[PDB]
């Protein structure tokens, strides 16, 4: 039962997501292999007149965050920030 | 690139 996300593609490029959410509303996203750190893991955010990129953390048990709480999985990370806003400067929330 | 949360 492994199929990944409909929003996370590995691949793409910072550059390739901003373009891609830039045709879609407010707090839709993507999940990407990071680009200039190989190995990590990036989301790309649409905000309002843009798109913005946070870097998904880790620590040595594998727990997932970026900023404070800490989650087992990249899917309770997401959905955490359906109703906790993924920005700190202006208010926004992942939405699918 | 900068990331917002770093």
């Amino acid at each position: 039962d492994i199929e990944f996300p409909e929003w996370f593609h590995e691949g793409l490029s910072r550059h390739q997501a901003e373009n891609l959410l830039m045709g879609k509303d407010i707090g839709f996203f993507i999940i990407r292999a990071s680009q200039s750190s190989p190995g990590d893991f990036s989301i790309s955010v649409r905000h309002e007149d843009d798109v913005q990129h946070f870097k998904v953390m880790r620590d040595t048990k594998g727990n997932y965050f970026l900023w404070t709480e800490k989650f087992p999985s990249l899917n309770k990370l997401v959905d955490y920030y359906r109703t906790t806003s993924i920005s700190k400067q202006k208010q926004v929330f992942l939405r699918d | 690139p900068d990331y917002e949360n770093l």
